[PDB]
């Protein structure tokens, strides 16, 4: 009852970093302190990171295990835009706003980097633990998948987002808004091929998936906390970015079909503010008038 | 945020469901008392500010020298004596970037408004103090404004040429090709827009030496045009601009049309050359009754018949071409074409669309030569000669370059003075006087054709602001009876003043007697035709003016016949892009694009009103995009009715219409008798 | 050396079905005799059911077997153009040119079709058979993969083309064309992958790797001669198809860095008109002999 | 597949552990008699075949029409008697294919060897029937072989220039830079590589007439001539070569370098452009002594001196260049840019390396220029003043560019033929007959220095086929007291030549009498030092031959001091690619890149084993990757002192090797005196 709609959804929202001009942020970036500008390339490049696996990965092989031609072209559409798109995008912002060696230095950082090592241990694990026709390890990435779309990117979101809300870097924020506009559609689809799999099963046997999901949800929660705290203690911000995150951890657990876990917060509002023609032949009759 | 950014940007918050215009004037003041006066150099005396101008190499002594002391303080006390003030911020904000005459440290500001319009009215006199002072009055009453290379490089020593419009013709051979590229590049540096007619240019696949296959087409000289315009990019100071044309019946056209699609490849996509097509009304004929056309082969038309594919008239030579076995040609859908032409258009605006019959069935220089192509901004229509530049240590036959001279009247300001007659004529003196005190000394047919030609563009702006601020729609049957009377006039003392100038001098340009101005032929939709108002509301906005009859007409075509005339060309509407800000007028005839037009600068946003935009007015005032496009068309035909040259034509479309709808604008724009069409910004 | 280049020259030639408006075909499609109708029908399935398999299996088996994130996103995105793209694509003209009863009963036989059937399992065989870190094994499947892309689709691109070549079909011609241009490109990359594997084997293995190639292109070819004949004889066109194969193979072959098999044949004219050395610092008395 | 394709593919079938070298011998038989005895076209004599190529417009009639035809029955006939054999087949087959004469459909073989050696003898010698003969017993003995363009195009009426490169010196200015991009299209349109000198050009950030920070550099023109050199590409059938030459010294150093890195941009990219760089002296000097140097703004140096920077010696005004407050540069390190050079080397093959120094320290002609650039095979190094093309109906001041003509001397065949003396008198004549009959009528330059520097290029080839054929290993001592002999006979005999055809036209090359011909500096180390060879092997070589001695050269130095010299250059050594093949010889001086080479024509793969190569000099023909480079530097040095211009020399690297080793051999090359460095070829 879906696909089509999602299929159709995808590809009016197709996009390349290209399109967006981005030597307007030069001067706001400059302005930054350099505490900011670390937490800033540090963010993106985390983001960056899952990307690349939901792209090579993620996205990849769940396409393999869903049936349905319709429902694998929607999949193989939005791992393109994952690698193709998304995670290519950073460079851009990167390669405008950073020199080399500060390009450089960001990616060994993430490869050492236990937070960022620990998640994609943990959702890199459970696509590669999916077996053919065996549709509870399917269902298990899926959970995997909306978390890694719909609560996991937030941390990272959270500072162009903030930016982007008091008027600043906002060419990169575009390109951000670009990327969490994708994201969240992604985070729905996945989300109901999940349900799918979910409501197939005995009542024994949900009990046990939703404590799974719930688990895994605690499990990656703690990690990100930490994750936060270790970015955004040196810009003033890991207290405000944990309300963010366990927003979006709610609204991960609601494209699951699960009632929200963590209590309202609110959120800071600077964040809230940071949210080919069509051809005809030609007629007789257009010759004459 | 400077203060005067703060009260223009005050301007979109709404009091009482209304926008603070008025508070757009109040930040002019504040970019005058913050800003201005306190980055303007101020001198004791006028003598001293003029020495310090000549002495640090800002003006040039030979303009200066030939008025005494006396008579260029008289000047500028005549440009201060009418106290203008700039009735926006975006006005004197983009004279004070632009035009401003600043210190070598860019930090300082020497030239006032008043400074400016005085030394460019005592460049444009040559010596003539109460010449000068008419210009003044001209320029600070703001009924005509020079083009942005006039006005701005006006009696500076440091400057670019006063003309930034230029047509080459290339001829077919490497001699040709590399002296275009050349030519290109040095006017280019000059500061100008280079425009390449490419149709002379064989196609790819053509024999070189009769060795076959060997051609690269025309796609590999837009490369090389390309590299050089974007070499030579003013000191880079702006982006190098330059255009290609070529005509349909060329068989690189697809190719050509290629240049500019996305999914081009490096070797194939030029990015700073802009593409028009010429498009003969064999093509449209073609196209309407669907017959599968023909591109033709230049090389083989040039050896079967001794002349270039674009220099005889296509539709008697299409049959002969078509039925000769030795002129090579390729099968072609002209429909599918013209859907091609539509579809680049809607991505990317480009070609620009040159209606070749439609130009020549009113040109009047037709025996010298046929218009075959038009300018970077698709109004210059005037008759070219090519050039034969041989080897080294060979005499070259030097042909005639296209380059005009550009003025635009303030349609609002001349007619709310009543003085179309004195603008026009001086307007057209000064535009006479920059065509002749130009000299390029490296594009030879450019400078011959300047020599003989002395063809100007006197061009017309703020004819939308004049429209909405007379409660005027710019689609009303009311706004073109008033189009076509203005232009009427305009045309008859263009007329007027380039044959007085004939009979001053004694001398018309070169090749007149051929023209339908000594036959008498172009006047005769005016002996016969009365173009007088034929609305009540027109008449009385023409009240006080003398407007010209088929009497008046007969009077001017016999003065034509017995003293000639001076220009061989006299108007073109240019798309006047910075001029409009500084003279607080909408840009050329179009109608606005927006209401309201938001801007960037540095890291602030400025907003801009269209002039005289109030709550009245707002209807009026209605946003080009929302218009229908035919009556857009039939405006700029009943313009061109009346302009010799052609006018900058932009389409202004919805995402919503397809490439049908943009085909059928172009036909119906062909069917009205419009012979330029520039753009397709779509919303 | 070339994987930017090619991510540049594929994104930038995106399209979709919804631009190119099909229905002006039915102008000319009702002018067809039977075979005509026969053989277009016959082979647009041919390439419907081809194409599928390279979006299904083709393309994403070779993007998950490549190392390397750009080369992973160039792949990525060319599989979504199979899927996404091309095979909506295909269904879109069927749709407008047959009810759906004739669809499903040209699938059918074209399903059952021995010379189809021959050439869709050769090439399914080798993707299936590649293994985990053996470049040997996704070499012969690159190979398989180039010959699909470059070779076993021109018996069929030949017919729309030879009515695009002629004012007919026009709609549906371009659409073909769009779809050829893009298998061109895919061709010639995962040939440039191809030559990066083989370049990396020793001498004895190369003459192995180019008898596989050769013998491999033998089989496809003796079976594309029939494929050929059964469709094409109908409408006496066999002969010049034969030579737009052996065109075709020649370009398949040199972008797997191979000398052409065939002499040089002219084309049916109508069918053209369709158509790092070790940085090591000086260290001094390096000036002094 | 053809049976001499199997019979050629037969070699390396091993039979007994050996090769089948003698099947390539078959294969050659078959090639003639199945493919070019059936694809000749026979006449039923010499007459009507001379008539069918003249009236076919396949020869010019005038080279033809200074001989009676019984004299080029003869010349014909001398040719046929010699009864010349390919002794392999890719000998006969790039003959075939490349340079005999074809139909216009070259369906059909209509010029044998021995037809296209006598058309070439007839041709140079311009109306003299024995000197015909002596050409054609030079040729068809293949003692001495014209260059690809003389070879090809002699006689020709559908041919190009004779001339194979030409190098221009770009003066800073955009005239000069348009005329440069002009003139190279004219030189690639007539098939020659071009070369330009862009030292002369100011850098990037300079100013253009008080405006600064506005050139594009040296790489804007880059941009311009690669995308020239594209265009013309001798009518799409070899690719347009262009060469740029800069100074080690310009600020652009870097950018230019960055030009052919293979991470470059492709706004900075050049990709058909050859790069070659020029470092002075003084640049080693401070790269040994690891001090941190200084580029420079050519611009700042032109205004302060009113010289350009490469005009004048580094070596003695760089330490008042950075002393100058008035002169701009900027801080480099020379061993970090000397890394680079060797890195860029290793990824492209790229820049070419001119020690400038090493150049000028024995260039003869220093008093008309120094030599500041070579040409795109590195070999050329001539005197070169640069053109000031000025603006329009302006007079141009034309200086010298540079253009000689080559010819190579087969030292195997020459030395078996016991003359020397002969070839290399007969060789001189032939180039200056091709030198008198150049006229460019587009590079006034160039045609200027052709008629007034007079200058040639003798080379020569079959170096290593010479020694590995007698037993001498090429990196022993013996090979390069070899050399040394030889190529001091050469320069012995080339010397007299052109002192006599200075004597018999009462003429020498303009400013002769500055060079050190005239003072007699040039002979110093000749009359002073004894060349003939010091091992018994090497001179029982040169038996049957007056090697000349101490007295011989003081001789030619008094002959020379009276008469003068007709040619400014004589004896350049170029790459000679593929005229090696038809010739049996190994390519130029450089050693065999391999024993049996696999080359993929059409279809079919075909191995060229190198001339002379067997069992018993198997390991004489060794490898040029598996030779120390450092004594093929000594080889290489040994040959140039007794060449006035340079040699065309390729290094052959590993890959296992480091870009320390490369500047290790770059290093050791300009110490031994190596004056250019053409290629880094890794295996
Ligand atoms: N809207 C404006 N356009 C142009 N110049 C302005 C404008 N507003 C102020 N200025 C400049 O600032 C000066 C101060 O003008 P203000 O409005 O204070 O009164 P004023 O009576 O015109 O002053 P003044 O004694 O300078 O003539 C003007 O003379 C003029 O030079
Ligand atoms: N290696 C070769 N190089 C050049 N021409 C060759 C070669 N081999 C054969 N030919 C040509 O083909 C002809 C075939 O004759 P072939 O060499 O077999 O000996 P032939 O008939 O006894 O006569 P002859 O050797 O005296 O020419 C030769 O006369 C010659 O014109
Ligand atoms: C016109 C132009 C010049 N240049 C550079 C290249 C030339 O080597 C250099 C000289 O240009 P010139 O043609 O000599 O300019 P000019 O003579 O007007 O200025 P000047 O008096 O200082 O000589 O300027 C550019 O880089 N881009 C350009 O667009
Ligand atoms: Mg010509
Ligand atoms: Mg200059
Ligand atoms: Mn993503
Ligand atoms: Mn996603
Ligand atoms: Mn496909
Ligand atoms: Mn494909």
């Amino acid at each position: 009852d879906f696909t089509q709609m999602f299929y159709n959804q995808n590809v009016k929202q197709f996009w390349l970093p290209e399109e967006i001009a981005l030597n307007g942020d030069l001067l706001t970036w400059k302005y930054l302190g350099k505490n900011e500008q670390d937490t800033y390339m540090k963010v993106l490049a985390g983001l960056t990171l899952l990307d690349t696996e939901q792209g090579n990965t993620g996205m990849p092989i769940v396409a393999e295990h869903v049936d349905g031609h319709q429902r694998k072209a929607v999949l193989n559409f939005m791992a393109m835009m994952e690698n193709a798109v998304h995670a290519k995008s950073y460079s851009n912002i990167f390669m405008t706003l950073a020199p080399t060696e500060t390009i450089n230095e960001v990616f060994e950082w993430v490869k050492q980097n236990k937070y960022l090592q620990k998640k994609a241990q943990m959702i890199v694990g459970l696509y590669k633990a999916i077996q053919k026709d065996d549709e509870i390890s399917l269902f298990k990435a899926m959970v995997a998948s909306v978390y890694l779309e719909s609560f996991l990117f937030y941390s990272g979101f959270y500072y162009p987002l903030y930016f982007y809300g008091q008027g600043k870097l906002m060419q990169s924020g575009e390109i951000i808004n670009l990327i969490l506009r994708d994201e969240a559609i992604h985070g729905v689809y996945v989300g109901l091929l999940a349900q799918e799999i979910y409501n197939k099963q005995t009542e024994e046997k949900k009990a046990e998936l939703r404590e799974f999901a719930i688990d895994l949800l605690n499990q990656l929660y703690e990690n990100e906390l930490e994750y936060t705290e270790d970015l955004y203690d040196q810009v003033g911000l890991s207290h405000d970015v944990k309300k963010f995150i366990r927003y979006n951890a709610n609204k991960a657990l609601m494209n699951l079909g699960f009632d929200p876990y963590f209590e309202e917060e609110d959120i800071n509002p600077i964040v809230l503010n940071g949210l080919k023609a069509t051809v005809e032949p030609l007629k007789d009759d257009d010759f004459y008038f | 945020v400077p203060k005067w950014i703060q009260l223009n940007n005050e301007i979109m918050i709404q009091k009482d469901g209304k926008f603070q215009f008025d508070k757009d004037k109040e930040a002019v003041h504040s970019y005058f008392v913050d800003y201005i006066n306190q980055n303007t150099v101020f001198f004791h005396n006028l003598k001293e500010k003029l020495d310090y101008l000549v002495e640090n190499q800002y003006y040039e002594e030979e303009f200066l020298s030939l008025y005494s002391f006396e008579d260029i303080k008289e000047v500028f006390k005549t440009a201060y004596a009418k106290k203008f003030r700039f009735p926006s911020f975006m006005s004197a904000f983009k004279f004070y970037n632009d035009y401003a005459l600043k210190t070598n440290d860019k930090k300082k500001i020497l030239e006032r408004y008043e400074d400016r319009i005085s030394i460019v009215a005592l460049f444009f006199a040559n010596g003539d103090t109460e010449k000068a002072k008419e210009y003044v009055n001209l320029m600070i009453n703001q009924e005509y404004q020079p083009s942005t290379p006039t006005f701005l490089n006006a009696g500076r020593k440091r400057r670019g040429e006063l003309v930034s419009c230029f047509l080459l013709e290339v001829n077919d051979s490497l001699n040709d090709i590399s002296r275009a590229i050349d030519i290109s590049m040095q006017l280019s540096k000059l500061g100008g827009g280079v425009s390449l007619n490419l149709s002379k240019l064989r196609a790819k696949g053509e024999a070189i030496k009769d060795v076959e296959n060997a051609t690269k087409g025309v796609v590999g000289v837009m490369k090389l045009l390309d590299n050089a315009f974007r070499y030579a990019d003013q000191m880079g100071q702006r982006q190098g601009s330059g255009a290609a044309y070529l005509n349909i019946f060329h068989r690189d056209i697809n190719d050509f049309l290629d240049t500019k699609k996305i999914s081009a490849d490096e070797d194939v996509r030029v990015k700073t050359l802009s593409i028009g097509v010429v498009i003969p009304d064999k093509f449209v004929e073609l196209a309407r009754e669907d017959k599968a056309a023909y591109v033709f082969y230049p090389h083989t038309i040039y050896k079967e018949y001794g002349q270039h594919m674009d220099e005889m008239d296509m539709n008697e030579m299409y049959d002969k071409f078509v039925d000769n076995p030795r002129v090579k040609k390729e099968k072609i859908n002209p429909r599918k074409l013209l859907e091609k032409l539509a579809m680049l258009r809607s991505e990317s605006g480009y070609p620009y669309i040159m209606f070749q019959d439609n130009v020549n069935k009113v040109h009047a220089n037709n025996h010298i030569s046929k218009v075959k192509f038009s300018n970077l901004c698709s109004e210059v229509l005037q008759a070219s000669q090519v050039s034969s530049y041989t080897d080294y240590d060979e005499e070259d036959e030097i042909g005639l370059d296209i380059s005009c001279n550009l003025g635009s009247l303030n349609i609002l300001n001349v007619m709310e003075h009543k003085s179309i007659e004195k603008t026009v004529k001086l307007a057209t003196d000064s535009l006479t006087h920059v065509s002749e005190t130009t000299d390029i000394r490296n594009a030879p047919a450019v400078r011959r054709a300047n020599k003989a030609m002395k063809s100007i563009g006197l061009g017309a702006m703020n004819l939308h602001g004049y429209l909405a601020q007379n409660g005027i729609a710019y689609e009303s049957p009311e706004a073109r009876d008033f189009a076509n009377t203005f232009f009427m006039m305009v045309n008859f003392y263009s007329i007027q003043r380039s044959a007085e100038i004939a009979k001053e001098k004694g001398e018309t340009f070169d090749q007149y007697e051929g023209s339908t101005y000594a036959t008498g032929e172009y006047f005769d939709k005016y002996v016969s035709t009365d173009f007088s108002p034929k609305y009540e509301k027109i008449a009385n906005l023409f009240e006080g003016m003398h407007i010209p009859t088929t009497e008046d007409w007969k009077k001017l075509k016999a003065f034509v016949a017995e003293h000639g005339m001076y220009h061989s060309y006299r108007l073109c509407i240019a798309p006047t892009g910075s001029i409009s800000y500084v003279q607080s007028s909408t840009a050329s005839v179009m109608p606005i694009m927006e209401r309201i037009e938001e801007r960037t600068y540095g890291n602030s946003k400025t907003y801009y009103p269209m002039p005289g935009l109030a709550s009245n007015n707002w209807f009026f005032y209605k946003e080009a995009y929302d218009m229908d496009m035919f009556k857009v068309v039939d405006m700029i035909a009943t313009i061109q009715q009346h302009i010799d040259q052609g006018i900058s034509f932009t389409l202004f479309l919805k995402d919503t219409m397809t490439t049908r709808d943009l085909n059928r604008i172009d036909l119906y724009a062909h069917h009205r008798g419009i012979k330029t069409i520039y753009y397709a910004r779509t919303k």
